[PDB]
């Protein structure tokens, strides 16, 4: 569409959220933080 | 020796009392922080009618300031005389007020009075023979009303013996602000007129009438109007801290001024009101200090007496004068109107003559008159009280803290008997 | 008119805190060494301060 | 000290809590982060801000708001903007579905499990909150959710803590506009169980701020974005005597003590007069007489009712930025010398006034020029009867045909309730008819 | 001097032991290898570390740890872990076979050849030491074999020495989720052989850290890694008047003394507060109040007791980092002022302060914050017997089924012990009922 962007980096997503995000399949690690910052940091698909 | 203990009281008082104090130490020569300058012997020497001594030259005025709301003692603190003023005095609650009259006679004061008590019995006993007490505060005020009046009441059989010197601003006649102002008014004066032997009552509206007149600026403040109060109040004072072939005693006043225990309220008025350029356009000459004195338009309390009469008078000069000149303008003005005074007493006309001139000035003057003029007012409070009766609006709050519609009969009931008496007096 | 703009208010204070400070050198430590003579006292002589 | 309470509540009470904290953090100079340039106003959350912002040691100044929605949309979408890092985290009350617009599933179905976590919060604000003048409540009448709800929280927090205030600020149903037509019934029957623990009620309507944009503002198609920074400053106007000083000061409780003469009978009309263009304001002038008329002013009200059909009992002012007591009593005056509004007999005195001087501020990317003297104007008033004159002889065509009700008896309620509604309404009406009348 | 002994048995308690010494390595600053940073500390081991480690002349702390453990695997792997080197090679003593789930295997077949060499290492470390104020051990209740050697090593080392102090933290069953139908058996014969041997048994359950953890963690998938480090941080809380030093300071010594109101009855419970993540801690604020008043919140235990429907005697309250005690008075007053808590009569003052000023440390790679102002809450309350008979209601059935009896039966033993544990039981239960009646 013709609009903005969301999803800034590691600092990003605080606890609450309903919702998908990529590969977060394997979270045996806990912190919310942890999570999503390896959620982001793993684009490597291209 | 004699001394005297101010009580500022409400938000009123408090700004009355910042204007009023620094006037008096600007006057008497004192810093603003506390380091007096070597000029004047006999301020130095009667400083001890007001300001008690630190170690070092550093003084401590025998004031008590009193509010509920913080922020107003904040602001009170941060003008340029906080540093002046001392902690131990500043005592203060939580809840604010919403100037409802029976909120600051029976709930919360009914807990605050006991520590201010403590603290000013301590500064009484700290000093030795006081004559009595000035207080400023409001009747238009919710949180100055309903805690003096405990405060007067309770004093009043603390000690018996001295002089209730009460100094009340009074709401404008064409706009009351405070909706429930009768109701304060009404309830606050029941009290007032009980406990009180001498009041002043001070309207605003003769301010900014006079601030068309002869204040000629157009733009003023608040401050410029505490301004001229305090000065009035400054005219009422000198006389006892300053030597003179006069009498100064509060008491000496009211004795010879008040012929009835049920006559109380009092009139400021001032002397030469100086202008944009009437400072070189004037010439300061006996005649003249006399005719803007008696002027209609210079008198600023309450109303025009042109419609009623005088009962008794008082002037206070300061000035290097003889006394002839004196009683011959007391006689010029006896027999220029010899029908607007009362037939009843002669010689309605006191005097005092203090020879210590104020700073800036050469001679000057204070005018304090009783005369049948406050039956306009407390007249028109009666139509505003009735009116409202009526139909018992907001009535729900005042029975909810849990009193009688009686009380508020009985309230009605001594005003009228005021009105009664000035009237059957004067005609 | 200087009376007049001190009578133009802000509503002024100020206060403390120590919590960045703190957490920005939190478990850092200088070391340094040093010496105190003592031979000034006719019982001691030397000895070594850190 | 002097703090209050915030709350909000609803996809329509949300956006407008966004635009009033965003409008809060200017005064302060909050960074969009929550910290302080490195001058110093940082303490005990102890300074200006702690009227509204809990700065303690963290030098994060932490508001005292709660924002609780039943819908993860737009609170998700808050939560991914601007200042979800100054917003605290679960204070985000946050729900899965919705009321489906019907007051009795907001109040039966899904409220039961909401409250114990909204009164564990409110609790522990309270504890480590000293002063709490009150709370400032954000709802809405005919909202899909912001009638069960509300309701319910209302009865609890007026039953639990009974001595103290409560200010309620609503967006009243639009006259002759319509979104939705549930809005007759859910706010007959909010209004039936506010009035007797509802303190002081503001409605304000939102046609009336259409009208006005391009009234003066000339921007003729303008947003929520206008409509809130509109409303905003209403409530910054409101609360300035708390946050600063001025030549009298006035309080909630004064509002409380004075504005309302009669239980039943507490809902007041706002107006703020100068809301003018850049251009306009710029090179045009400004002075206590214009802006009063403009206040009394009978096209400026954001309430479709005409004074001059109506009549007058009480009223407040309140004065932000430079001004002098003479201008004032000056132009008060020329109104009571004037002849069309009509004062009760009531009250010969009914002028409530109040002043501070701190001016009030733009906004960045603001609709708004920088404005010198404002004031605001709350005014009580009899005229509003023909608008409950209006939403009950709608109500009484619905209630005749019985429609929809099945939509609530299905989920669980019955129409006892509904009938007592409306003479609860009519006691309304001739309540204002017969204190109206002298 | 000041300085104690661990040891920790049970494949059970093998990761808490290895997440405990992790921790206490951090503060201390201890290298894995062994040494310092290029600082000075080395000596005889009479400095901060002196408490836990003996630091000879070439510069490696040792550990004061014994790890006893049955079953080859767990030991192998933390001797493959990191801290390998620092670690003792028969200090950890390791075994080949288990105790089939089975207290009287793990009592009376297996470890009768082993406590001979326990033995032998617990005395050559008594001897060297001088301090000895005493052991702490970890096992575990529901512990196919963190029970019978349990039970065999407490009753050699209470028959060889009777003048120090005993203090050991044991897991509880679960309420409802049974790792294994051998506990029903396991755990009472433990307890009842405990009794008049143990001095001040403490307990805890993993579902309720669990429950905390997505409490206000916000944590979806914990770990074993995240349970042990909380528990680790409790007992360094229980410890730091040891480390350190304060304005008072307490002792396992006092604990025993004071804990305690009746001989039998010492099963206490514990509470952390201020178990909060990174951005709950940076930008919320923390005090003495509302962390007390959470520590007292009932859902904070982490042991399924309501603490309305029982009745509080004990509480002991350490509180670490920076605190002025008047705040600290003044809240336990209001505590005591607090309806809700139902004191007995026994003891109208109950309360153990302890003050250190050192603040609690992290953990890299952590998921705790930073804390300034925390306490660890020791109490004791009489609600703690629905355990109890949770247990034996479950118990008598399964005994008067005789399930799995054929397996205890065969491996050698009989049923008056069975009998005289259940009698045990129910002599605590009316004890319990005794003590609580006023
Ligand atoms: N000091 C001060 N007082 C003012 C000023 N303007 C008006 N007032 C009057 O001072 C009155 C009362 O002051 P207080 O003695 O503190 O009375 P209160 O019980 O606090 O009641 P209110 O102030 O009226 O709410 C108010 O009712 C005003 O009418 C002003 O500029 N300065
Ligand atoms: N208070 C407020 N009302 C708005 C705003 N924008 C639109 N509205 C009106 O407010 C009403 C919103 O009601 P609802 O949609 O029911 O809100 P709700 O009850 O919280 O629940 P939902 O229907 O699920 O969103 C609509 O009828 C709009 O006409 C706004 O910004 N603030
Ligand atoms: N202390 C601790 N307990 C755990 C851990 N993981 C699971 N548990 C619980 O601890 C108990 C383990 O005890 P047991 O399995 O009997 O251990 P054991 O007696 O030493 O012998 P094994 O049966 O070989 O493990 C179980 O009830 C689990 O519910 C852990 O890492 N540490």
């Amino acid at each position: 569409t013709q609009k903005h962007n969301l999803f800034t980096p590691e600092p990003h997503y605080i606890p609450g959220y309903a919702g998908f995000y990529p590969q977060l399949r394997y979270q045996v690690g806990n912190t919310y933080g942890r999570t999503t910052a390896q959620l982001l940091t793993d684009p490597s698909v291209q | 020796m004699r001394e005297i203990v101010h009580l500022q009281a409400g938000q009123c008082g408090n700004q009355i009392g910042a204007k009023f104090w620094e006037v008096i130490s600007d006057e008497h020569g004192i810093d603003p922080t506390g380091t007096y300058h070597g000029d004047s012997d006999l301020q130095l020497e009667r400083i001890n009618v007001y300001y008690n001594e630190a170690t070092g030259g550093k003084y401590v005025p025998r004031a008590v300031l009193v509010d509920l709301e913080p922020g107003t003692m904040d602001s009170v603190r941060s003008g340029p005389f906080g540093q002046i003023f001392r902690p131990d005095n500043f005592v203060f609650g939580q809840s604010g007020a919403g100037n409802n009259w029976a909120k600051g006679h029976y709930t919360e004061g009914a807990e605050l009075v006991d520590s201010v008590l403590d603290v000013v019995r301590k500064e009484a006993e700290s000093c030795d023979c006081l004559q009595g007490f000035q207080l400023t505060h409001s009747l238009g005020g919710g949180t100055g009303s309903g805690m003096g009046t405990l405060l007067i009441s309770k004093i009043r059989e603390e000690y018996p013996d001295r002089i209730m010197n009460t100094f009340s601003v009074v709401p404008s006649p064409k706009v009351s602000d405070t909706v429930v102002e009768p109701y304060n008014a009404t309830l606050s004066v029941h009290q007032l007129v009980e406990n009180t032997d001498e009041t002043y009552c001070i309207d605003n509206e003769a301010l900014y009438d006079i601030c068309f007149r002869t204040l000629k600026l157009t733009t003023p403040t608040y401050g410029d109007l505490n301004h001229l109060v305090s000065a009035t109040m400054s005219g009422v004072t000198t006389c006892l801290r300053f030597p003179g072939q006069l009498n100064a005693d509060l008491r000496k006043l009211a004795v010879n001024m008040v012929p009835f225990p049920r006559l109380h309220f009092f009139m400021p008025g001032f002397a030469p009101l100086t202008s944009r350029g009437s400072q070189q356009y004037r010439a300061l000459t006996v005649p003249e200090l006399t005719q803007q004195m008696f002027d209609a338009k210079n008198m600023m309390a309450a109303c025009d007496p042109r419609h009623g009469r005088y009962l008794t008078v008082a002037a206070v000069f300061r000035g290097r004068m003889s006394m002839k000149e004196v009683d011959e303008q007391m006689l010029n003005v006896q027999n220029k109107n010899s029908s607007y005074f009362v037939e009843w007493i002669p010689n309605n006309v006191k005097t005092a003559v203090c020879d210590i001139p104020p700073r800036g000035l050469k001679m000057s003057a204070t005018f304090i008159g009783n005369s049948t003029a406050i039956q306009e007012l407390f007249k028109r409070i009666s139509e505003q009280f009735t009116a409202m009766f009526r139909r018992k609006a907001f009535l729900h709050w005042y029975t909810g803290e849990g009193m009688d519609e009686m009380e508020f009969t009985e309230a009605e009931s001594n005003m009228n008997d005021l009105v009664s008496e000035y009237q059957q007096y004067q005609d | 008119r200087e009376t007049l703009e001190f009578v133009d208010p802000f509503r002024p204070y100020q206060s403390f805190d120590t919590l960045k400070r703190f957490i920005q050198y939190d478990g850092k430590v200088l070391r340094f060494f040093c010496l105190w003579d003592d031979s000034t006292s006719l019982f001691g002589d030397r000895r070594e301060f850190v | 000290m002097r703090e209050c309470i915030s709350i909000h509540v609803g996809q329509a009470g949300v956006q407008i809590g966004n635009a009033c904290w965003e409008l809060y953090c200017l005064e302060h100079g909050i960074q969009p982060d929550g910290q302080m340039p490195s001058d110093k106003t940082i303490g005990g959350g102890d300074d200006s801000f702690n009227t509204f912002f809990s700065e303690t040691g963290a030098g994060k100044h932490v508001p005292r708001a709660v924002f609780v929605d039943l819908e993860p949309t737009v609170v998700d979408e808050v939560r991914t903007g601007t200042y979800r890092q100054l917003f605290h985290p679960e204070q985000l009350i946050t729900g899965k579905e919705d009321a489906a617009n019907n007051y009795a599933r907001g109040h039966y179905t899904i409220g039961k499990e909401i409250v114990d976590l909204v009164l564990d919060r409110i609790r522990k604000l309270a504890d480590l909150c000293t002063g709490l003048q009150g709370f400032l409540i954000f709802h809405s009448f005919g909202g899909g959710t912001g009638s069960g709800f509300a309701s319910l929280l209302m009865e609890r927090l007026s039953v639990d803590y009974g001595k103290k205030s409560k200010l309620e600020f609503a967006i009243y149903p639009a006259p002759q506009v319509s979104t939705a037509v549930v809005e007759p019934y859910n706010s007959i029957l909010t209004t039936h169980t506010t009035l007797e623990h509802s303190d002081c009620a503001f409605m304000v309507d939102n046609e009336a701020i259409y009208d006005i944009c391009r009234r003066n503002l000339d921007i003729e198609r303008p947003t929520y974005t206008n409509l809130n920074r509109l409303i905003g400053q209403i409530v910054s106007s409101i609360t300035a005597s708390l946050r600063f000083d001025g030549a009298l000061n006035v309080d909630l409780t004064e509002f409380q003590t004075n504005l309302v003469p009669y239980p039943r009978i507490h809902f007041p009309l706002a107006t703020y007069a100068p809301v003018i263009s850049a251009e306009k304001a710029y090179h045009e002038q400004l002075s206590v007489a214009e802006i009063t008329n403009a206040c009394f002013e009978p096209a400026n009200q954001m309430v479709k009712c005409d004074p001059r059909h109506g009549k007058y009992m009480a009223c407040c002012m309140l004065y932000r930025g430079d001004v002098v007591p003479k201008d004032v009593n000056a132009a008060i005056a020329t109104i009571k010398t004037k002849r069309t509004i009509q004062f009760v007999d009531w009250c010969p005195t009914g002028f409530k006034v109040g002043i501070n001087y701190q001016p009030p501020t733009v906004v960045p990317g603001g609709d708004l020029a920088k404005v010198q003297r404002a004031v605001c104007m709350l005014s009580n008033t009899t005229a509003i009867a023909e608008a409950w004159a209006r939403l009950d002889h709608k109500f009484d065509l619905m209630y005749a045909k019985r429609a929809f009700v099945h939509w609530y008896v299905g989920e669980g309620m019955e129409e006892g309730e509904f009938s007592e509604a409306r003479e609860d309404l009519a006691a309304l009406e001739k309540d204002y008819e017969e204190v109206g009348v002298d």
